[PDB]
């Protein structure tokens, strides 16, 4: 249940009990039935400190789901801008397609998140991609 | 052992195998790429090692005969079907965000308003699958695809059956449906009203967060659909609430029309949404 634990507790927004959790030997990369991680349940939450947390632990940046979202399409989509710099900054593909072919700034743009868009743009996101 | 391209004779169009995107009881389905024209479809591939006989090959040739006669706005399309000596190859529709069960799984409970924009067209693609004489027999989160805008299409017409005469009792299904309608159970036979019942527990399990009657034990499952036995919390609001209770009722004739159903007053009230947000497949709006 170590990986389940994880799971729950980075989509709870759960600060400490995630860093016991990965002491405790819990798998960042531990994937729930629609092949979510703890790394995007943390950032389509908003959870910046955990995703800080399982990213400096090892955690797969470019994860895709059942869906092909990265951690970085759904930070994307939900407006968190921190959390799109911190996955930025941690390797994140800017250009990750998903199983339609968008790209993150794709999924923002649709979503009316323009400062992420932005951000994106300066992290390299190719508009003909 | 499938072909990396493949090659329809009848119709010269020939297609690039791609990303695979699931099996599903005799098939695997991929992203099929024309080769002229760049469209991606689904191909669905069917070893013929598994159409050894009788529920299965005809259950495949039903469903071809029965899919490729429809088109509906909210019914998987159907582009055509060939054969090797080996595979047997349908091209459908690619509805690229997968079905209301990976939605289901990652949200269990929707809002109303989303539960109300998926079932009107759930509703509108059943009600056009009625009007053509056709009863789908297998309504479950599964087969309710979703394409890029959210929009909901029909597929899986693997159970389904073509009503021939006005008053035809069907008395068999080519494998057990997913939602047991009570009359599937009893010996009385069944028609149209099927799809309506599976609608009222789509529409229970959209809500509620989990299935009307499903136990831990089969026997105590069907006992319950048996008995009508069944229970919907109070957070619940009234207009669903009683519209589930319409649906899911014992005797057949009791049950909204799918016509009637369309016009409940869930659905010509309240709030329909312009748009979901894609972020709906993953956390509440």
């Amino acid at each position: 249940d170590l990986g389940k634990k994880l799971l729950e507790a980075a989509r709870a927004g759960q600060d400490d009990e995630v860093r016991i959790l990965i002491a405790n030997g819990a798998d960042v990369n531990a994937v729930d039935n629609t092949g979510l991680t703890p790394l995007h349940l943390a950032a389509v939450s908003g959870h910046l400190e955990i995703v800080e947390v399982l990213l400096k632990h090892g955690a797969d940046v470019d994860a895709a789901d059942v869906y092909g979202f990265t951690p970085l399409h759904l930070a994307a989509m939900t407006g968190h801008l921190e959390i799109v710099e911190v996955l930025l900054k941690y390797g994140a593909d800017v250009n990750a397609f998903d199983m339609t072919g968008s790209t993150p700034l794709h999924l923002a743009a649709d979503e009316g998140h323009l400062e992420i868009v932005e951000v994106l743009l300066k992290y390299g996101a190719d508009v003909n991609a | 052992e499938i072909p990396e391209v493949l090659v329809d004779p009848r119709s010269r169009r020939r297609y690039v195998r791609g990303r695979f995107l699931g099996k599903g009881g005799f098939a695997k389905c991929f992203e099929i790429s024309d080769a002229d024209t760049k469209e991606v479809f689904a191909g669905k591939i069917v070893p013929k090692s598994l159409l050894l006989k009788p529920h299965q090959r005809e259950k495949m040739s039903m469903e071809i005969s029965i899919h490729r006669s429809l088109a509906h706005q909210h019914v998987v399309g159907f582009h055509g079907f060939f054969e090797d000596n080996d595979f047997v190859f349908v091209v459908l529709e690619l509805c690229r965000r997968r079905s209301l069960l990976e939605l289901h799984k990652r949200r269990k409970a929707l809002t109303e308003p989303e539960a109300r924009y998926y079932l009107r067209q759930i509703v509108l693609g059943c009600q056009y699958l009625h009007r053509n004489r056709v009863i789908h027999r297998d309504l479950k989160l599964g087969n309710l695809f979703l394409n890029e805008d959210l929009e909901v299409k029909i597929g899986d017409f693997g159970l389904a059956t073509k009503v021939e005469y006005d008053g035809e009792r069907k008395k068999t299904l080519c494998g057990t449906p997913n939602y047991i309608a009570p009359e599937v159970l009893s010996k009385k036979g069944h028609s149209f009203e099927v799809d309506v019942w599976s609608i009222g527990c789509i529409m229970y399990t959209l809500l509620v967060g989990k299935p009307p009657f499903e136990t831990s034990c089969l026997k105590e499952t069907y006992l319950r659909i048996k008995k009508n036995e069944y229970s919907i919390p109070k957070h619940i609001n009234p207009v669903a609430a009683s519209l589930i209770q319409k649906m899911l009722q014992t005797d057949p004739t009791a049950r909204p029309t799918i016509n009637e159903l369309l016009n409940d007053e869930f659905f010509t009230s309240g709030y329909i949404p312009a748009r979901l947000p894609i972020t709906c497949l993953t956390i509440p709006p």
